[PDB]
């Protein structure tokens, strides 16, 4: 590992998330004093673009758009906010507000742009939405009440390439994007969730293995490996690593990668997919790698 | 106050108390997420790796002159010997079924092993192509056979090329060795020499020494088994005798390798170990030259060899284990590890046993701690099953093809090399895999600024790998969407031949503007490749925008060239009913900005003076005065019915007007004369 | 009293920020017990501490630092006592989030 | 998923709303149950109704599209849909034959307001708020082939976009310049009314279109024998046999080349003349098969 650069981000309080654009040119950040900061980042340099305050709470994720459609971010708060931004002529102001949550919302995260502009979110209360952009300034909103019991305290999305899914297709038709996603919470499940032929959402697949709260969970992008992957965190303490290689068994194995000496608040996987970092409660980012004897090696300690 | 830091964790008033779920600032008031960028950058906010790091996991420091030579040589070699196929929507790349990459590779690292800073790494890699050229390679000995070479044959070349690489894998330890013993014990010296095969130098040094009955001994001791049976009688009788004890144990170990004892039990209780202190390449070669016939395999050697270093139930071991050599000399006694059910092993021993069979793994082949001390560094991996693909071996996982090609296209898109990356995409058979691989890893690197840099990557991309240049151009538009220029969306966007996209922007920010400053050469360039009618009947509103535009053009260009050439009335007709179908036509234009009104009555105050050019040319005077045709003589009875149909402001319209009443005051002063 | 129904955090972060370090203890104790609904309408705060209710926040990144902004005076018994002032506090709290967080377990189970 | 009233799922969480015990999430939703209260208020039903209204209105626009408008009323009047089975009357020709003096009573026909009306389906067929498919159902009626071509998704059903319209675009040429009608001040659309229609042009905007697979159709065998029958043109058919035969000859479908015969047969019979070459070659190719 080295340092490219040491930001500066003028927040007074706890920073929760510190997000990049699909390119590494800029930086969104955000923190318990109600505020999302956006930097350019480019060579090297650091330049605040914008001081997004306009949640009421603490901010507890950020997530930027893909940029085939233009210049936009979430983020959502303990206020039961989610908020979308968009950059327009070069400045920053709101292009949506969903408040639709009974409690804090924990966590966002933006579907594979091959499903079209939509936004996933998971709440406190236990419920999770999901936010579809219709067209000219236009979303719908689906919210699945009860997704999680306790509460839900995180979603990620499916790649839009499942493995396998295509062998049946005939030349010169359109793949037909089976919509996914995982989502983690305080029943210390993670579940997997699928889009139906009328446009519902359902629980499709349960993985219990945990014996604590689920903190994060994070699906590995499908660039060039023939299996789909899943990583989640717990209150435990422990990481589990989840494959599934069979795509038409549905079938997932649960793999131990670590237990630490505390709670594991997030994973977070390289846009390459061969690594996956992790961060501990003793304020650490570890670093993991899969060899091609498939196990799981630190390459941070 | 100066603000002060976040209070390390065991000061917090928070401590331990994440499962307080009422309160928020217990349950998540101390936790932090993380954000990777491509390039394995890393978005990061904790205690060492308030403030946000920007990091990047990287192999080395930096010398880029030297560092991507590494990559970009056995890069340029592979592009030589796989075929690229162009029969799907996303090309494929796959290996010339053959030997010669092993010679591309093994003379490019017997070049590379000497000056450069990588050294040992390099050095290691010349072990194992050299070892590939004598285990797969051949350009030289069996070659020379004008008939097909029995395996026989092959067998035993396979065995001398490995008979001389157990003593290239030697020669300088006993060199060093040599230059230490050799004045202290002449003894030694010779039993390093021996060694490394090292015969003709052993018996010199005994010749020098004054061990003169050695050196004859040693001499002969190349072939007649006669020699290896007397020592082994003359051991037997010297420790049944109890004589054995009277001679050195530095002399007993060489009488024991050359009469083929690897362990021989003295009289004393000492045993005399002949592997002892060495390491694992010269502990395999007195397996292959002492310990067995001129006419045994390199399969028996490397088997007797592994009988030497693992636990038995009725012997003790007496080799050393098979080790990467980043890890010899470490001291490293591998301490039986509780998870670790695998030991691991150098590539090259692992290579030698994929030569004694066939079915032998491939993933702790493949896997970089087998070869470097960086689980990073996927350079050889790669370059090794690209290589054993090519020699039909198929046996490995598509999960761990899959994790190799992922991880080295990684470690190019890192360091910089994503043009290579997606040369290591291009060989996944898996086409829609693939395709959405090279799209993905395209819409990243692809750049407005069509730098000398970025078009070296492209002009490599499209000529020689055939990636298709429409993804070039997609991932350009994506980029000129984030980065605001319309411009270069419009142009990126119209080299992937959407022509409506390229259409409907053209019309509401290129066409007036370019109007505006008489740049009508430059929004021709874009209308004339649009108006091809199996492209023009795809375009919507087309009829009444785009060639209401371009047959404004054509009509000045006509003119153009009617103001320099003898041009026929048969070509004035026709400017004339091109003048006439345009005027009933700036009439539609959707004009959404003052600029695109401007241009639409600066273009139709044009029109109105490009008719009256027009018409005075169709009617000259009679040819009594040799005088320049007047624009002021045309008649009012074909002028004005068609500028009553031009969008013009007063401005424009009422000095129409004056012309107008200018030619029919001259209708009626040339009526009455 | 108007500006701690818009945030009492920010106004914690000023007075950190300016050292009005016996401000921050008397706001912190004010804070805390309008958590526990004794001033709850003086905080913006819509409903207190209950297994009824959304879930409370509070800054607990100024309050750290609030403690060791005391503690490093730790020459002055006032600074000492001020600090016990706001740690007896927060136990007298935190038993009460414990409390809150197992009567709300005990309605997300049944 | 409706079975006792229209729009069910939505009257029924409106009558679940004015009861006081209303606990339940207020999603916005329709406060009216008049079918133009979701383009009034612009506001959606629950996906229940949402479901059966973008089911119902793909099967009454199949209907349309296979002639079947009166079973698309039925299908409208036994969906509780009332109002959508008269609006799928407004198109029909107006009359009354008593003007001639009759001895006995004849029924009145048709609508007095069918222009109008024809201006009225086009509006609800350019507004985005309708569905794709209501959209093509009142243009179908009313010659707006610009919304009509967005849900015609075969070969067939672009031809028949095209030919539909010219029908009912030259009818309203006929009668806009025989019946003369007084005081009416709106204009049905110069896009529609301007319309200059040819056989041969149908044929040539059927290869200017983006739909990819009529381009592909449009290049198969039947359907380029469907378009000469059409045009009548029997001299470019004749070039396209040839131009088949000369490259094709040992590999064409065995029942293509006994329709090639059999059609030739049939234009020889009916006296037709033909490219006699390649009716020889054709025929030879046959005996061949």
């Amino acid at each position: 590992v080295s340092v490219i650069n040491t930001v500066d981000t003028s927040h007074e309080d706890m920073i929760h998330d510190a997000q990049m654009d699909y390119y590494g040119t800029r930086l969104a950040t955000c923190s318990s004093d109600r505020s999302v900061k956006i930097f350019d980042v480019r060579n090297g340099g650091q330049i605040l673009i914008a001081d997004l305050r306009g949640h009421e709470g603490p901010v507890w994720q950020v997530a930027w758009a893909h940029p085939m459609y233009g210049n936009i971010l979430a983020s959502c708060s303990y206020d039961r906010k989610v908020i979308i931004w968009r950059e327009e002529n070069g400045t920053w102001e709101k292009s949506h507000e969903h408040a639709g949550h009974d409690s804090s919302v924990n966590s966002v995260c933006w579907a594979p742009h091959d499903y079209g502009l939509i936004l996933a979110c998971g709440s406190s209360d236990g419920a999770i939405s999901l936010l579809t952009y219709t067209g000219e300034g236009q979303w719908e909103v689906k919210k699945i009440n009860n997704a999680h019991t306790i509460g839900c305290n995180a979603v990620s999305w499916a790649p839009a390439v499942v493995p396998g899914s295509l062998i049946d297709h005939p030349s010169g038709q359109k793949p037909n994007y089976i919509k996914r996603f995982a989502s983690g919470g305080c029943d210390n499940l993670i579940k997997l969730w699928k889009e139906e032929e009328d446009g519902q959402w359902k629980e499709e697949q349960k993985l219990e293995a945990h014996s604590d709260w689920v903190r994060d969970v994070a699906w590995a992008p499908s660039i060039g490996l023939p299996t789909s992957t899943i990583a989640s965190c717990s209150q435990d303490g422990r990481v589990f690593i989840w494959t599934c290689d069979d795509a038409s068994s549905n079938t997932w194995s649960p793999k131990l990668l670590h237990k630490f000496n505390d709670v594991v608040w997030h994973v977070s996987w390289s846009i390459t997919a061969n690594i996956l970092a992790v961060s501990g409660g003793d304020n650490k980012v570890t670093l993991w790698k899969e060899s091609v004897d498939g196990q799981w090696v630190c390459i941070s300690d | 106050r100066r603000q002060l830091g976040l209070v390390p964790r065991e000061k917090s008033v928070t401590y331990g108390k994440g499962k307080l779920l009422m309160d928020m600032a217990l349950f998540m008031g101390r936790s932090f997420r993380v954000g990777w960028g491509p390039n394995w950058t890393l978005a990061n906010s904790g205690e060492q790796l308030f403030k946000v790091h920007l990091e990047k996991l990287s192999l080395r420091q930096r010398k880029p002159d030297e560092d991507m030579k590494l990559y970009q040589t056995p890069l340029e070699l592979k592009l030589k010997h796989s075929t690229v196929h162009v029969d799907e929507l996303c090309p494929l790349i796959v290996p010339n079924l053959g030997v010669a990459v092993i010679h591309d590779y093994a003379d490019w690292v017997k070049e590379a092993s000497g000056d450069l800073p990588e050294a040992q790494i390099v050095k290691h890699w010349s072990l194992t192509w050299t070892l590939c050229e004598a285990l797969w390679g051949h350009l030289k000995e069996l070659d020379s056979q004008l008939n097909e070479p029995r395996e026989y044959i092959q067998i035993l070349e396979r065995r001398r090329a490995f008979s001389r690489w157990l003593s290239c894998t030697a020669t300088p330890q006993i060199e060093e060795e040599v230059s230490l013993t050799q004045k202290n014990s002449p003894v030694e010296a010779v039993f390093s020499y021996l060694t490394g095969k090292r015969i003709s130098e052993a018996c010199s040094l005994a010749q020098q020494s004054g061990d003169h009955r050695l050196a004859l001994l040693l001499s002969q001791f190349v072939g007649s088994q006669s020699v290896r049976e007397l020592l082994t009688m003359q051991l037997v009788d010297w420790h049944q005798l109890q004589a054995d004890s009277f001679i050195q144990d530095e002399r007993l170990r060489i009488f024991a390798l050359l009469a083929g004892k690897p362990v021989w039990q003295l009289s004393e209780k000492k045993q005399i170990n002949v592997c002892s202190q060495l390491d694992w390449k010269r502990s395999l070669a007195i397996h292959l030259w002492y310990l067995l016939p001129p006419t045994a395999s390199i399969s028996r050697a490397l088997s007797m060899y592994e009988e030497a270093f693992q636990n038995t139930s009725d012997s003790d071991r007496y080799a050393c284990s098979p080790l990467p050599s980043y890890l010899e000399g470490s001291g490293c006694v591998i301490a039986e590890e509780q998870n670790s059910q695998t030991p691991l092993r150098d590539v090259c021993f692992h290579l030698l046993k994929l030569y004694s069979d066939r079915h032998y793994d491939l993933n702790q082949l493949l896997e970089p701690r087998s070869i470097t001390a960086d689980p990073l560094d996927y350079r050889l991996s790669w370059h090794l099953w690209e290589v054993l693909r090519a020699l039909n071996y198929t046996h490995l996982s598509a999960q761990c093809e899959g994790v190799l090609q992922a991880s080295y296209a990684g470690q190019l898109e890192s360091e910089g090399l994503w043009e290579w990356a997606i040369f290591v995409l291009l060989h996944i058979d898996n086409s829609g895999i693939r395709e959405k691989a090279v799209r993905e890893l395209l819409t990243r690197h692809c750049q407005l600024l069509e730098t000398p840099e970025s078009w070296a990557k492209e002009t490599f991309l499209t000529q020689k790998l055939r990636v298709p240049a429409k993804w070039i151009h997609e991932a350009k538009a994506v980029r000129a969407h984030m980065e605001s220029d319309k411009h270069l969306e419009a142009l990126c966007l119209f080299k992937a031949e959407h022509w409506n996209r390229c259409h409907k922007l053209i019309i509401r920010h290129l066409a007036s503007d370019a109007i505006i400053n008489e740049n009508y050469d430059y929004l021709k360039g874009f209308l004339e490749d649009l108006a091809p009618p199996e492209r023009s009947s795809l375009i919507q509103d087309w009829e009444t925008s785009g060639l209401v535009y371009l047959d404004y053009i054509r009509v000045i260009e006509m003119l153009r060239h009617i103001q320099q050439v003898d041009c026929s009335g048969n070509d004035l007709e026709q400017l004339h009913i091109k003048v006439t179908s345009l005027c009933s036509r700036i009439e539609q234009i959707q004009c959404y900005s003052a600029k695109d009104r401007l241009a639409q009555s600066d273009m139709a105050k044009r029109v109105a003076n490009l008719l009256r050019v027009v018409l005075s040319l169709h009617h000259p005077p009679d040819r009594t005065s040799d005088s320049t045709p007047d624009p002021q003589r045309v008649p009012l009875r074909l002028l004005a019915p068609h500028i009553g149909r031009l969008p013009m402001p007063e401005d424009y319209a009422m000095d129409e007007l004056r012309s107008l009443t200018q030619s029919y005051l001259r209708e009626l002063a040339v009526g009455s004369l | 009293n108007s500006y701690k129904k818009v945030d009492a955090a920010e106004l914690l972060r000023l007075y950190l920020n300016y050292d009005l370090l016996e401000e921050a203890v008397d706001l912190v104790s004010e804070y805390v017990d309008a958590v526990l609904g004794k001033g709850h309408q003086y905080f913006g705060i819509e409903f207190p501490l209950s297994a009824t209710a959304p879930m409370v926040w509070l800054p607990y990144s100024s309050i750290d630092q609030l403690l060791q902004a005391l503690g490093e005076n730790s020459a002055n018994s006032h600074n000492i006592a001020l600090s016990q002032k706001i740690l007896d506090k927060l136990e007298d709290y935190q038993q009460k989030v414990d409390k809150a967080t197992r009567d709300l377990l005990y309605r997300r189970t049944l | 998923y409706a079975k006792s009233v229209y729009w069910e799922n939505t009257l029924h969480t409106l009558k679940q709303r004015q009861l006081t015990s209303y606990v339940g999430s207020v999603r916005p939703l329709v406060t009216e149950l008049d079918p133009d209260a979701p383009i009034r208020q612009k506001m959606p039903l629950d996906d229940l109704d949402r479901e059966d209204e973008v089911r119902l209105l793909k099967y009454l626009f199949t209907l349309i599209r296979a002639g079947m408008t009166e079973e698309a009323q039925r299908l409208c009047k036994r969906c509780g849909q009332a109002w959508r089975a008269a609006t799928l009357e407004g198109w029909k020709l107006y009359h009354d034959p008593n003007v001639n003096g009759g001895t006995e009573l004849e029924p009145v026909e048709g609508n007095p307001y069918r222009r109008i009306w024809k201006i009225s389906c086009w509006r609800m067929a350019e507004d985005e708020l309708f569905n794709r498919y209501e959209r093509a159902i009142y243009a179908a009626l009313s010659g707006n082939l610009k919304q009509l071509l967005p849900v015609c998704d075969t070969w067939e059903d672009t031809v028949w976009a095209y030919f539909r319209v010219m029908v009912d675009s030259l009818v309203e040429q006929e009668i806009q310049t025989s019946v003369a009608t007084l005081d009416e001040t709106e204009e049905l659309p110069r896009e529609y009314l301007g319309a200059n229609w040819t056989l041969e042009k149908v044929f040539e905007e059927l290869q200017a279109t983006d739909k990819k697979r009529v381009l592909e159709e449009n290049q198969e065998h039947y359907h380029i024998v469907q378009k000469f029958l059409i045009l009548g043109d029997i001299d470019g058919l004749m070039d396209e046999f040839s131009k088949w035969l000369s490259k094709s000859r040992n590999n064409l479908p065995g029942h293509l080349l006994r329709f090639m015969t059999h059609l030739i047969l049939f234009f020889r019979t009916l006296g037709l003349q033909t490219k006699e070459e390649v009716s020889i070659e054709v025929l030879k190719t046959y005996i061949q098969l």
